[PDB]
Parts: C-alpha cells; structure tokens; sequence
C-alpha cells in the first residue's frame, strides 16, 4: 500500500489504552504513518495533530460510551480548521450500552462521519475502507 | 504538600477538607458532625464494612454487580432491580468518567441530555452532581451496603460526598485508580490524593463508624502478572492503614489458570496481612474480592456464561470474600438491568452450586504460591529500597525507575516496559521483564514456563502472542493458539 | 437362552439375530455384509471410536448434546444447527420413548401426529421406524461421528438398525437401559438382551470395524453414591469386553462436589481398568464421559447456565474425555436447537477457558478416591460371590438380594432400600444401606460426615434431608439446607 | 369417616418415578388413600385402579412430554366404565418442549382434564386444589 497519514486516538474522558495500541499496530502494519495522540483526547488534539502532519483521515477511538456527547462538533471544527473533506471514521463502544445498530450508525453519520464502526470491529475492516477511500487498494 | 507514608495531622487533614469541599457547590452538604450521626444510625445489615465481616465468619463469597446512571430515579430503579431480582449481596454504584476527571460540567450537561432522550448519556452515576441529598436517597431506597466503584485520580470530594451520603464502602487507591485510568497524573499526586481518602476514612473509624476500602486489583484488566497485582495491592493497603484504615478489602483480577488464581488471591491474602502486621497495623480487619474475566468478553450471550461461571467457580474455590458480576453485554455496552440480573443470577447459583467448597492444598498450588510470594517479595523489598523505609516514596521512585511496571497502563509515568503473554497451561508470566527486580532464578522460572508454550505451539513466545491472548477469550479460548 | 458371562458363539449369535430383524419391518432392510462395507467407508472424522482415541490423545474433552425430533428432515435440520452454531464435537440422536418399549405402532402414529401439527410430539427420534434408509441419511447429512443415545431395555433391533445405518456408537447397558427405564424387564432378560447388542459389537470389531459402547453411569440421575454407580458401570464394561467390545465410554453423572466428582470419574476410568486387565481383557480403549447435572434444574434460564458451567469446570479438570451437555430448557422441556445451541456453546467455551487444566492431587482427592474404590470393590467382590465367579449371574442375585440398588430406579427388581443424601459439603453418601454389603468402617465413614450436617443445620439426619436434596438445585442451592 | 382415595400414576411409555414418589409421600402425609400405580400405566390401569378401589381422584403425571398424545380419551373412558364426574388431574412436563402455557391448558382441559398443572408445581398446590373440589378442605 501506498503511504498515507492518519490522526489516531481515544476522545474525550475516555482512558481505555489496549485498543489503541492495537489499533497503532495493525495500521502501522497496514503501511500508514499513524499520528497517535493516545488517550482522553479532546478534538482539538485531534484537530492540531491532523493539521501538523497533513494528516488523510482523523480515526476517532470511543470505547466508554460517553462519545455520543464527545463526538458532536468534530466536522463542523474540521472544517473552520481547513481540514474540509478529510476522512472522520468513529468506532470502538461509541454509544451507551448495546443499541440498534442502524439507529447509531445513522446518529454519527449525521454529526458529519465518514464512517461508523460496532463493538469487535476488526482493524482489518477499518484498513480496508480506508485504503479504499482513499483510493489505494 | 510534601508526600511521606505518615498519617496526617488532624489539623492538616482539616486545612485539606476545606479546600476539597469548595471544588463543586455540593461540598457545602458535606457536615461531619451530622454525617457521623447518620452513618451511626444505618442498621448493620447495610454497612459494607461489618457485613465483609458477617460473609468471612460464615465462609460465604458475596456478589456484587456494577451500575449506575445519570439520572436519580432510574439509578435507584435500577438498583432495587439487581438487589430484589437479581439478587445481588452489595450494591454499587459506578460513577461516570466525567466524574473520574473532575469535570462535573459535563456531569451536568450529560445529566440534562439524559433527561431529554429518555436514556443515560453518561456511563455511570454523577455523584457529586447530585451531592450528599442524591446520595442518601440511593441508600434510602435500597435494602444492601453501598459502594462507589470507579477509577478516580483525585477522588477527594467525591470521597467526602458519598461517605456523608452514607455509602459505607469506597473503592480505590493512589496507584490502582491512577496508572489505569489516567494519562497525566503524577504518582505522587494520586498518593496524597489518596491518602486523603484514606485519612477521611481513618477520621471516621475514630468517630466509631466503620468503612470499608477496596484497593482496585485488576488495574488495566489486560494480562496483569499476579505478582505485580499483588504488589499494587499490598501497598495500597499499608497506605490505608497509615491513615487509620481498618476495613480493608484486596483485589485481584482473574487470570484464568485456576490454580494461578487461587495462588494469586491466597497469597494477596497472606501477604497483605503479614505485612500490615510487621509494620504495625494490628487491628486491620483483612477480606478478598475476585473479579470475573476483566478482558475482552466473548459477545455470544452463551460464551459470556461459560466467562462468568468458570470466573465464579475460581473464586468460591478460591474462597474469596467477595466476587464482582460481569454480564452477558459485557462486550457491546453498560448492561441493561435484565443482563445485569442474568449475570448476578448466573454467578450466585455457582456459588450456591458450591456451597463450602475450597481448593485443597497440592503441590502445584504450593509450588504457585511461592512463586508469587517470591516475586512479589522482590517488588516491594526494592520499593522499600528505594524510598529508604517510606513505602509512598518508594512507589514514586518505583514507578520512575520501571521496578513497577502495569500492563498496558495509559499513564506516561508507567515505564511501559515489562509485557506478560500466558505460558502453555494459561498462566500469565513475565515475557519481557523490563526493570521489574528479579532474581535470575525467578526470571528463569519465567523463561522455562513460556518455553512450553514455544514448543507445543511450534513458535517463538513473542509479541505477536500477547496480541493472541489479548483477544483470546473474546475469540472463544483462553490462549491465543496460533489460527 | 440361559444367561452366563461367555462370549457368544457365532452361531447363538446368528439364531438370535435373525429372530429379531422379524420385530419390525425395517429389519429386512439390514444387510450384514453390506452394513460391513458401509461402515468402513466412514471417514475416521466421522467414527465415534477413532475420535474418542484422538481426544483422549490430545487431553482434550468433547462436548455432546442430546438431540431428536419425530420427523427426519426436521432431524437432520436439528443435528446440523448443534453442529455448526453450536459447535458440537460429537452428534447424538435421542431415540423416542415410544421406541425404548418398542412401540413401533407407537412411533408411527406419532410420526403422523408431527407431521399434522408441525412440531415433534415424539420426545425424540424413531429410528426403528426411519429404519437404516433414514439413519443412513441422518450420517451422510452431518460431519461428526454419530451416537444412539436412549434408554431401551430390549434394544437389539435398534442395535441393528442404527450401527448399519453407520451410527457408530451405542449408548446403555443391561443395568443402565434397565433399571432406570423399566418397571416389569428381569435383570437376567436385560442382560441377555444387552449381551446381543455388544455381541453385535463384537462381530463388528472383529471385522475391523470400531464401534463405541456407552453404559448409562448417571442411573436415575437422583443422588446417586458414586460408588454403587462406578460399580454398575465397571460391571457394563466387563459385560461388553466379554462379548468382544473393544472401545468403551464409561460414564458418571455429577454429584455437585467437585472433590467428590473428580474423585468417582478418576476411581471410575481406574478401576474400569485394573478389572478389565485382571480379566484378561487387555485390548480395550477405555474413554470417560460427564453427565452434567442429570437432577431437576432451575426454570430461571441465567441459574441453569450456572449449573451448566459449574458441572462443565468439574468435567475439565477431571480429565473426562466426553461431556453431556445440558440446556436452559432442562426445567421445561425438550430445548429448541436455540437453547440446545445456547447450551453447547457455554460448555464449550468453559471447557476452552480451561484447556490443559486438571486438578492437582490432593490428600482430600486421595482420601475421596480410597473411600470411593474401597465401597465400590465391596460391592464387585459381593457379586462375584454370589455368581460363584460369574459376574452376569451375580449382577442377578445382587439385584435380588439388594446388594446392588439404585436409589428411586421403576424397575420391581430393584430393594429400594438404599437411601443416598448429602453431607454438609454436598457429598452424596448412603443414609441407609439396605443390603449394600459395606465393611463397618465405610458405614461409619458415612455416617460420620452425614452428622457434620446434622451438626450445622440443627437436625437430624432424614429423609426430609433427601426430599430437600432432591429439591435444592431447582430451588438455586446444591444442599437441601433448611428453609 | 370419609378417607378419600386417588389413583396416582405415570401414564403411557413415561419411566420417570422420583416426582411419582413425591407425590405418593405428599398426599399420604396430607390424608389421602393413594393407590399408586406406578410408572409405564396405560389408561385402562387408572380406569381399573379407580374401579377396585371406589377412587374419587385420577391424578395422571406426565413427565416424558408424550403425554399430549397419551392423555387423549382417558375421560370418554372413565365415563364409559361408569366413572362420571370422577376427578381428572394432570400435571408434570406434558407437552413436548417450552410452550405458551395458556394454550396447553386449554388443550389439556379440551381433553376432559379438570385441572391441569404446569412443570415445577409443587405438591401443595394439587393437594389444596383437590381438598377444595372434594370440600374436605
Ligand atoms: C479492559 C477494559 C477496561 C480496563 C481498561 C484499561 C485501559 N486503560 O486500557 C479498565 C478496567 C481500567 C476499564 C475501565 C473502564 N471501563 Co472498560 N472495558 C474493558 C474491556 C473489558 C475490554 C477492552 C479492551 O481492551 N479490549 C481489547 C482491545 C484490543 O479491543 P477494543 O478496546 O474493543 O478495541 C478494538 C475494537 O473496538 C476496534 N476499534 C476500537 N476503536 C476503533 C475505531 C475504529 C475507527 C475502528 C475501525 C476500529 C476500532 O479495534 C480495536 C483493536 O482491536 C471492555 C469490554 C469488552 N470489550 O469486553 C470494557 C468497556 C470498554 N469498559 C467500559 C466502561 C464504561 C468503562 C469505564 C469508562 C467505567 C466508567 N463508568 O467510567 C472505565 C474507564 C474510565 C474512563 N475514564 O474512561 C464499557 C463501555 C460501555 C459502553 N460503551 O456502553 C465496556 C464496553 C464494558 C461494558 N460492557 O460496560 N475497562
Ligand atoms: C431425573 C430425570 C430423568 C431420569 C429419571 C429417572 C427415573 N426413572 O425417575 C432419567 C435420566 C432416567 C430420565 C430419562 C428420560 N427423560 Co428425564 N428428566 C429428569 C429431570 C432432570 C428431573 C425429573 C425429576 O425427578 N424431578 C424431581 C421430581 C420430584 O419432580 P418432577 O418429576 O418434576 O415432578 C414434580 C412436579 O412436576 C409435580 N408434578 C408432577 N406430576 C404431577 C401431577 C399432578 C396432578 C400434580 C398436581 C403435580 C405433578 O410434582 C412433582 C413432585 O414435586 C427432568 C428435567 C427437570 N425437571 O429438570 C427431565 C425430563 C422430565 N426428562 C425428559 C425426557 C424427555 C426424558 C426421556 C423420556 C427421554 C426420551 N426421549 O425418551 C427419558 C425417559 C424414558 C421414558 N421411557 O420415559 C424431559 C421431558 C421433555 C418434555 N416434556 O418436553 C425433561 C423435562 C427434560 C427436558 N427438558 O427435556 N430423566
Ligand atoms: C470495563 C468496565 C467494567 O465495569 C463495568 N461498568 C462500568 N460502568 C458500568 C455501569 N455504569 N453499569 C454497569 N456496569 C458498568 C463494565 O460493564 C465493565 O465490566
Ligand atoms: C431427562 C432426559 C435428559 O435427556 C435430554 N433429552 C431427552 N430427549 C431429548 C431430545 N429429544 N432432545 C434434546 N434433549 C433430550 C433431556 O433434555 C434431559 O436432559
């Protein structure tokens, strides 16, 4: 695969950690330049470090539930950032306990992300949709 | 304030709690002369401390679920719920992670939006937000001993408000409730925090109240080696009782080689009480909880059963004091009340299943619980080392120096060095031992163990089989065999 | 045909088998050699024998639920959904009631009836009436080893029919199909009866063709001392090794103390076989299997995965190489493949939870095992004696003189004076001995432990003890304490 | 005096005898004459049984499911050998698998049943239900 850069961290007052070096792994593996910013992750962490290093897509980690509220904004601070069109995925636990998965996936959807993921998503599946986004398989 | 593993001044104590009571406006319910009158009036069979009591007398495992929400009412529906249905021998009540930060701006914020969708928005319970008046309410409205379980660095209000609320039971300490559950905390920032805790709880004995304290065993949840969970462990204890602690409840989490875990729990037991005694803490009322699998869960509702039924069948054997509940959700999300109830249900039928059942004494457990003991030996002996007696200077030093070392901790001032992987029966070992102060004996011991594995497996132990057992239980198996 | 303890000749054998392929029409559709070149065409992944060695080599234990429905699609629609969603090792096909007492008019009427009404109202499979044809097309639909689970006093057409329909395991025995499923059947017809069917086995083996036999170790499934059910079991197994078996499963129903269970499977596969050598039966492949509880179960779905999950650990670390698996309808009814899949899935990923792992030696194991074998070889030594060194005559008188006697077993030539109840651990033990011809010391022993619970509960030791005994697990308890 | 009698038993091809003995120990100790026919009982034994000994109770247990098939015409039986009005109980786990229970019991009652009881009923539910219809209680 072709080299791109991605922002890659745990939003808001979230410190679950395995994921994300998971995650660092299999991307970096993958072939990206992974910008990890780690946990507890407001947006501007993600906002600063995307415009730092020319970033392709900003991978929002959720995992305790509370990035319903977290998540909110994020386009919206993209693009008064200059980042219009960048790639926004989501995925991890983002809501509060199990849900119907249609009825979340459309909520994060229309706060302006690319892509929305369920609990146990492979990183596998996040690197195929992402090269193919961007249009480097 | 300079840190030393010294018990605060009365006076010095006081300076803090006025300062600790101005940091949200709910502080200003906080009164110690009239908390002290209500706690003394909550009947026994709702005080956490003297009911750890009643189950170690009787040889009983007590479970006890996770839960909580934003709102009051829901909250307490929903308690009355794992206590009438479910069963449940102790309420918590898990605090939100906008509470765990410190910023009960957005407790507020969540607690609104969670009115609006008819749903909690926060992951947990907002206790300072609703201050001392919301917090008796949940003891008012319940029939069980109430605990705060959560994950705070500085926990010192939400300290002050639910123990005035009447929660007989905090769950915590300065290492436990910081490496896992923060970034950006200094070790001895969370130790004076925590023995402020600590010296809230002493205060309160010497009044005659009694409460209890849990030290978080299972930290990162993720592979932790018994020894350097026991290490946390024992040291968050004798911290306790330096600030006049004296109901003390030790953790671990399980690993899932039975015998490891019983070892594990036996030798905390053991060791935490050898310990507060050589130092001098003679009057230190010692229990044990087991927590089920804290790993990744299997998302099938039945595997999930397989989870916390063996977990539960661990710590009867094991004769733990206290078992914490997981659910069938634990993979997708906060449990509803009905998941909740299901695995509250599941594991007090295997206790019940096992009534007076303990693991006897073999080889293999003896030869397991000297390891440990070993192991965990070195740790603290270095510790003490290494802040010249004062165990809380030692842990700062320990903790800058990788001598201790949490798995897969978020913290930047955990070195991040030592990495466990299991050994070809499932025990967690030490693969890397980073700074961690080992013998070359006990390092060999290590080595030999996870040579088992390379050779039925047919690869070299690695990284690449951390991530196997990182997902194994999730995938169905308790080692990650290679696919 | 006068019962003794003798293989078989070729021609006895002939005579008997072409009088019973005249019980039910479908008999003519079993050929012999044809059944021959069918059978060794199985693919080993497929042979319940060849499978057995292959687990007992990788220490591995398989799970195995109960299946069976009136109609065949339907059947085979069931046995495909254990298999993939539940992830079953081996296939069963539970054989109806109605085909036990062989009612073949019966089966057919109920057949009709399922067809009509669009569910089975048969509790199972009538595989006398599917004949070979629809037995055959049972194995060529599923890709695990397949097994006649039942309970048939007088099984041999059965036999007939299932092992030329390439089912490649026969559970039951002349004790274990008879006792606990019969009122009227002399122990010396079931016998009779039961040596055609592993002499049937045995003219297979001695083609090179393996097949598996199963005695029925959990009896009544209603507290029965391990002792009297490992002797009916090891007597089964001499039984069938007499007439040429070769590949033998023998089984032990949960009690609920793990010592205690580990203990009787461990004595169980030991003396199985020490008796099997010291009769000159030396080529025998010797398997376990674990009923999981086989009592009343609770109707709350979440406690019966408690006693599914409880029973699965002891299984493991007892080392059986085969558990039964129960389901959260147990209370209820027979499961839906949903439940029976729910079922299988919890025992299985207990048992991947606990790969490798088996409970070390212990004194408590080693004193359990030495009271287990001595109370069972009381029981062996008193009918040799009395079949004058015949053991299918003294399994006769045994029964006769109530030497052999299984707690609450329908058949009339049971004493029904045996009285099983647990200690205060939740040992079964005997209460009453009857006949049982015990030494006073293992009297003494029992009783010895049974007033330890008298002791704790404050009252005698009774048959309301073994009424609440038989209650406790539905009610969420192993011992029937009182209320 | 006025010692009542019931016939107690297992109907059809059902081999299960542990609830079978519960019962008999319940309803001696509650007073009742029980003449226990035991497992394996086709209908005629009940009917004979109720006939010899004047019963003024049939309580038919059926545990192995099959019962929905066994139980049919055990009534037009009864009133055929001069047995109108005798009490019919039934009860146990007498349909095959988890059912709604309402609808069993309609089926069980369209089949001549007085009562009919679902699985787990304790003994002490039948014994106060038969002392009320006997007006004995
Ligand atoms: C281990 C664990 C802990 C440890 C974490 C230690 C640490 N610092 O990392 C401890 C015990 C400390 C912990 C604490 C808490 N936890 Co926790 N934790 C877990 C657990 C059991 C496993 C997580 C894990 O590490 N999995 C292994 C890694 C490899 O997988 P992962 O994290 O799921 O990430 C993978 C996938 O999700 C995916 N993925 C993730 N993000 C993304 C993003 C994209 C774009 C893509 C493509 C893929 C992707 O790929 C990742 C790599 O494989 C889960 C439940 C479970 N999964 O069984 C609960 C869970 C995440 N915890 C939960 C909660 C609520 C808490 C707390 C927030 C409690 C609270 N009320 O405050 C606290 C944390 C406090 C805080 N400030 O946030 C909840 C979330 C609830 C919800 N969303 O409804 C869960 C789901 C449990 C539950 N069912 O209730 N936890
Ligand atoms: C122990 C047991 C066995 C033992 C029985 C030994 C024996 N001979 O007694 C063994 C292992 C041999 C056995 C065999 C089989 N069993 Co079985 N057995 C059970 C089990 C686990 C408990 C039964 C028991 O003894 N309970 C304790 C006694 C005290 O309670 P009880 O029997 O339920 O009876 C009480 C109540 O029902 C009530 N009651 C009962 N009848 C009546 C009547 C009236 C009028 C009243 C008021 C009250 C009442 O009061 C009783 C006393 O408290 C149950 C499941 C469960 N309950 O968890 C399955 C169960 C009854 N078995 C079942 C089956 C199908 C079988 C077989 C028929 C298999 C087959 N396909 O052929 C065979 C029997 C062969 C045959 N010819 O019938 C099924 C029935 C399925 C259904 N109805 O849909 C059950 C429900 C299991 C299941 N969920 O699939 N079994
Ligand atoms: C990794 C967090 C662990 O704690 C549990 N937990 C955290 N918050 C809650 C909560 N609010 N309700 C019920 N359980 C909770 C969660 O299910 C998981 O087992
Ligand atoms: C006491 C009979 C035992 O065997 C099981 N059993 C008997 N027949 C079937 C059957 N047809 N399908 C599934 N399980 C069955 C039943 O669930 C119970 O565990």
């Amino acid at each position: 695969m072709e080299k791109k850069t991605i922002v890659l961290g745990v939003i808001g007052s979230d410190c679950h950690a395995v994921g994300n070096k998971i995650l660092d792994h299999a991307f970096t593996n993958a072939g990206f330049n992974v910008v990890n910013i780690g946990v507890l992750s407001p947006q501007e962490n993600f906002i600063k470090a995307a415009i730092e290093t020319k970033a392709d897509a900003i991978l929002v980690s959720s995992l305790y539930g509370q990035g319903e509220i977290d998540c909110k904004g994020l386009r919206q601070k993209c693009d008064e950032a200059g980042l219009e069109g960048i790639l926004l995925y989501v995925g991890g636990n983002i809501v509060v306990g199990k849900q119907h998965w249609p009825d979340v996936e459309k909520r994060f959807k229309d706060m302006g992300y690319d892509r929305v993921y369920a609990p146990g998503t492979p990183p596998e599946v996040g690197i195929a949709d992402l090269k193919k986004d961007l249009n480097i398989e | 304030m300079e840190l030393k593993n010294k018990k605060w001044t009365d006076e010095e104590f006081h300076k803090q709690r006025e300062e600790v009571l101005q940091q949200w406006p709910t502080g200003k319910e906080v009164d110690l002369q009239e908390a002290v009158d209500y706690l003394k009036k909550i009947p026994a069979e709702k005080n956490f401390a003297e009911k750890l009591v009643l189950a170690k007398k009787k040889g009983i495992t007590m479970a006890q679920p996770r839960a909580g929400v934003a709102l009051l009412d829901e909250h307490i529906e929903l308690l009355r719920y794992l206590q009438d249905e479910g069963g449940a021998d102790f309420l918590p009540s898990t605090i939100d992670a906008y509470t765990r930060q410190n910023r009960y701006d957005e407790c507020e914020n969540g607690i609104k939006e969670s009115e609006k969708a008819g749903r909690s928005l926060l992951n947990g319970f907002p206790g300072v937000n609703h201050g001392v008046k919301g917090c008796r309410k949940v003891l008012e409205a319940v029939n069980l001993p109430l605990q705060a379980r959560h994950g705070t660095p500085d926990s010192r209000l939400l300290a002050e408000i639910i123990h005035a609320g009447g929660w007989t039971s905090n769950e915590g300490g300065g290492i436990s409730y910081n490496v896992p559950y923060a970034k950006n905390v200094t070790i001895e920032k969370s130790l004076l925090d925590w023995q402020y805790c600590d010296r809230l709880v002493g205060f309160y004995e010497e009044q005659g109240v009694h409460i209890n304290r849990e030290p978080f065993g299972p930290l990162t949840g993720t592979l932790v080696p018994p020894s350097m969970s026991n290490a946390v462990g024992i040291t968050e204890a004798l911290l306790a009782a330096e600030q006049g602690v004296k109901n003390i409840t030790v953790g671990y989490g399980e690993c899932g080689n039975m015998i490891q875990d019983i070892a594990a729990l036996r030798c905390l037991e053991e060791q935490t009480n050898e310990y507060l005694k050589a130092y001098g803490y003679n009057d230190v009322f010692v229990t044990t909880v087991f927590h089920q699998w804290m790993g990744g869960f299997p998302q099938d509702e039945s595997k999930a059963f397989g989870v916390i039924v063996t977990a539960t069948t661990i710590a009867a054997l094991a004769g733990a004091t206290k078992v914490i509940v997981k659910t069938p959700h634990e993979a997708i999300g906060i449990p509803t009340k009905e998941a909740n109830a299901a695995g509250i249900k599941a594991t007090k039928m295997a206790l019940n299943m096992l009534e007076g059942q303990r693991m006897p004494m073999s080889k293999e457990l003896e030869t397991e619980m000297a390891v440990i003991k070993a192991e965990t030996k070195c740790i603290l002996d270095k510790m003490f080392e290494l802040g010249k007696g004062d165990l809380a200077i030692g842990t700062v030093k320990a903790f800058e120096t990788g001598v201790m070392d949490i798995p897969f901790g978020p913290s930047k001032y955990n070195a991040g060095k030592m990495m466990p992987v299991r050994d070809n029966l499932g025990c967690v070992r030490y693969l890397e031992f980073g700074n961690v102060p080992f013998t070359e004996e006990i390092k060999n011991y290590n080595r030999e163990r996870l040579q088992e594995r390379a050779k039925f497996e047919g690869r070299d132990v690695s990284f690449q089989m951390v991530i196997d057992d990182i997902f194994a239980v999730g995938k169905g198996r308790l080692i990650g065999r290679p696919e």
